[PDB]
């Protein structure tokens, strides 16, 4: 993270000497490293809690801006204050200082403070207001509304399905059946190896292990040429559930109905075969044997 | 001493004052960062005593010992104590040592080497024979006596280092 | 310092505190159990000075003196100063002392006896004659020079007592 | 420590006591008239240590140096360190010095002169020759060796003053 | 190794066992009270090796040295290495030593004295002359050669003590 | 260490593990089959120390003694200490022993016999006379000195046994 | 020993603990980085034995051998064992060797050279003749006997290398 080094005094009449410049959009990066000095020697603020006191223009009161400094060494008079979202809030030429107090029961005993230093906050693209849809906006405002749409949208949809489902299954003695069967059937079409059938011919006299994977927009299979697809090098890869059946030099791979794809059969030099239909690719990896032929079953 | 602050409208005021006075008075008898008239304590820093100092017990100073055969069979035993090194000549002359010659068998360490050239007066067992060995700033001792082949070297004393 | 206890509802609250503060402050300047920068005080206990010590006055250490004729008119004056004993050879040789023989007239006390054998280099008045007397841990001094019957022995220096 | 008087019906009683306690506590750590375990401080008065004193650093004592030709070409270098004076014999014998005669060229100053007669044993470069010089309370040194006209005198050690 | 007790119905049992096993395993590689195959360690107690011991580095044993003129000008240099003492004959015969006579100048210390009488064979420089010195349990050496008054004695070897 | 086996579904498992850990930890401090930094222990097997070995106590080695008259009143005392044998020549010559002749009274045992011929330098009591006896691998010692009938043989040292 | 970590909700907990205890107990009997009471093992590092050490078997030390004709026909056989070098004098004197002269035919290597000057007592075959050869720190041996032209040099013993 970014650090700003300052050697602040309590005796030397500086008033304005020492600038700290940072931006509005700087979450947890901007840090103030200060050395506290009194009469040329470091002052020990042991038993006193440090505070970042900010005198913001356009936002004054009794507690203009004050926050406890967490990282500090009172033995040597050093502190590290990380700029909080409240300190970044006030864009413009501001004044700040560090205070050290000994508070007990509401009322304070002792409180000594350092000289004032300039705390200048520069605008960000997030702070600057912009014109969108005929109205003037700030980022935080628009980001809040969009995240409300995304979260209330999800909640409204999960309630839509829940309420709709309960019309069919909860209000009917035989309607529960229709709902349940339709869901089971779909799972069996995607997770159970029953629908799709494929034959792999090999050179081995034994039972070679076959692993099947399905993926879209693979290398050099995208519609508009190389690197034209949304996910470069292949999208999501699905490990296809398989039911293996063996005969002499023939492996029968049963797969779910959803993985049914009739395309071009490409045989690679080793124990690897692909079925490519435009963007959709079905991969067959065979161990301890060499694929000679591959074809679907009717 | 670790003391608590006293202020107006303080809860347990009389208790705080008493605890602060007791903490202070405790350091007046034992412990803390103060030298006492009684007890074993460690003192740090450059202390200047303008008055007269009297020691009834034992005075301990940094001690370092060294012994080695300088040359020809002459063994010198050295013991450093502050700014004064105590020498002890011993052994037996085996080989012939020339007059005003250098002893090259063993050299005196730099921590025992004096600023000025010191002479160590010794006596030979047997007759009325006397000898002296010079220690330079380098540490390479010299036999300032006449040419001798046999004899017993003896002599104990002190020599300055600064 | 002798201080009074402070408690709630104390008759004379401020008075007691004042006397306690004055009693402590009195010990900060003079007396008590603390070592001061001014005045003559007695200190007890093992004091280890890690820093540098500077003395402008005079340093005093335990002192004990002894004098006696070792053998054949040879009187040795000894004075102990902590860990170093100062020797002084005097008198005049009356009787004949043999070469490499022990002086049996009077022995050196144990409090002056060193751990290791120490040689005391001396000079005879008149000639270029030199001699050395060895002091063992026993006490009986041994004349390591040649056979002599007459002469004036002289020699002053220091010898260690510990090793 | 500079402390204020505490009395009944005192204006700002809490601040008076607190400042008195803080002033006393400050002297318990640094400064004041009390000797501390840390920091460079100056101590005055006759301090008697009944216990055992241990020094790890350096011990400094009043030092005074003197050098001069006693007589016949013999130069003696003297250095005082408390109650012990360190001697160093050097130079070359130019003129004839008689046996049991007084050295009249330069006398030893009274501040270096011991109460009793001290014999400083030395050795002549080249042979088995030894010599001793007696120093009385007056300062006039005496060559107790034989009648010598040439030779190199050497000898380093320590002699008591009291 | 410092291990914690394992009991039934123990809160955070998984951590306790792992920490106990790791503490034991740490002592199997370095430190503890056990001797390891690697690292510099100190071993105490009577260790009996029934097998064959092989040393590739250096073997260090308790060493004690002694040197002194036995009689007539014969200096013997002795160095003990546990149960074997290394002797070295040197010097020059100054006074007449009788045949089968005792050397009375310096006696061999009891720590160097053997249980049985040992003969140390030597050779005289410049001639086909040989000599032997007998050392008893007492320490008083005996010259068993002929009545000699002058010559250079030499001889180096080893002799048992037990 | 004698430890119990830990398995799934073990009755009173907490006690079992604790007892096993305590039994192992006991062997880490004292006893067992491991060499400790404290206590008297017996070690077996070929131990090769590649590093430096330092002994502060006493080193003990296998010892075997032998004594006997080699020939003509010449008694040799031998003692083995690992790979070095200590010799001691004693007695007095009674009969006449020829020059370069073998002593046939009693031979040196094979366990004391070296691989190579070793010469034992000795000295005759009375004169500057010297002699040496060669010990071959056979055992029969040979007098390499001149023809002698009387005299006292003496000599003590060490000789190697291996090459 | 290689051990697996034990944690909350671990699959095969009882199995892991047992295999960890068995792995540790295996190193307590044989192998690992620990010295045992039984078996042949290699030890590295500076080991300091404060107690008494007893060896019942054989003690092996680093060995280095050298042999050469020093001068005039005298061959010296050397064998280094730790801090002690075993010497063996042999051969036959061919050329005339002067009294107190240096042997320049072959020099003793620096690894065999002692710190102090050692004398090797020997005996000449034929008579009561004795000789000694000095070995300095340089390596150039010196014949300390009288002027000899013929004879058989013999002598076996030991000499220190360190002082």
């Amino acid at each position: 993270m970014t650090e700003h080094f300052i050697t602040l005094s309590t005796t030397e009449p500086n008033n304005n000497i020492g600038i700290v410049k940072l931006r509005h959009a700087d979450v947890n990066s901007q840090a103030i490293v200060a050395q506290i000095v009194e009469n040329g020697q470091p002052k020990n603020f042991e038993g006193l809690q440090p505070f970042f006191c900010l005198m913001a223009q356009e936002a004054t009161g009794q507690g203009v801006s004050e926050e406890s400094v967490v990282s500090f060494d009172a033995k040597n008079g050093t502190l590290k204050y990380v700029a909080s979202d409240n300190a970044l809030q006030f864009v413009g030429r501001n004044e700040a200082y560090f205070s050290f107090r000994k508070q007990e029961g509401g009322r304070w005993i002792e409180q000594f403070s350092t000289r004032t230093f300039h705390y200048i906050v520069e605008k960000s693209i997030y702070s600057q207001p912009f014109k969108d849809s005929n109205y003037w906006w700030t980022f935080k405002e628009l980001y809040r509304i969009f995240n409300k749409y995304i979260e209330d949208g999800k909640k409204s949809w999960e309630q839509f399905v829940e309420a709709n489902r309960e019309i069919l299954e909860s209000i009917d003695p035989g309607g529960v059946l229709l709902a349940k069967v339709i869901d089971i059937e779909k799972i069996v079409n995607e997770k159970v190896p029953a629908g799709f059938k494929f034959v792999l011919e090999h050179d081995s006299e034994y039972q070679p292990e076959v692993k099947v994977t399905s993926y879209k927009n693979a290398i050099g299979t995208e519609t508009d040429g190389f690197d034209s697809g949304p996910v470069f090098g292949g999208g999501t890869i699905y490990n296809v559930p398989v039911s293996l059946s063996y005969d002499r030099q023939k492996v029968y791979v049963e797969m779910p109905k959803s993985y049914t794809l009739a395309g071009d059969i490409i045989l690679i030099d080793d124990g690897t075969l692909l079925v490519i239909k435009e963007t959709q690719v079905l991969c067959f990896k065979m161990s301890d044997a060499k694929i000679t032929k591959g074809y679907v079953f009717v | 001493a670790s003391i608590k602050k006293v202020y107006r409208g303080m809860k347990n005021g009389a208790e705080t004052i008493n605890d602060d006075l007791e903490a202070i008075n405790s350091e007046l008898t034992s412990g803390g960062n103060v030298v006492h008239k009684t007890g074993d304590e460690t003192i740090a820093g450059k202390k200047t005593f303008t008055g007269n100092v009297e020691v009834n017990g034992s005075l301990t100073l940094p001690t370092k010992s060294w012994s080695g055969e300088l040359g020809g069979g002459i063994i010198l035993s050295l013991r450093k104590k502050g700014t004064t090194v105590e020498y002890s000549i011993g052994g037996e002359i085996s080989s012939s040592i020339l007059a005003n010659s250098n002893l090259v068998n063993r050299s005196v360490p730099n921590e025992f080497c004096p600023r000025n050239r010191c002479s160590l007066v010794g006596h030979m067992v047997g007759g009325w024979n006397a000898f002296h060995i010079d220690i330079p700033s380098s540490g390479v001792c010299q036999w300032f006596g006449p040419t001798a082949s046999s004899g017993t070297p003896r002599g104990t004393g002190t020599y300055p280092i600064d």
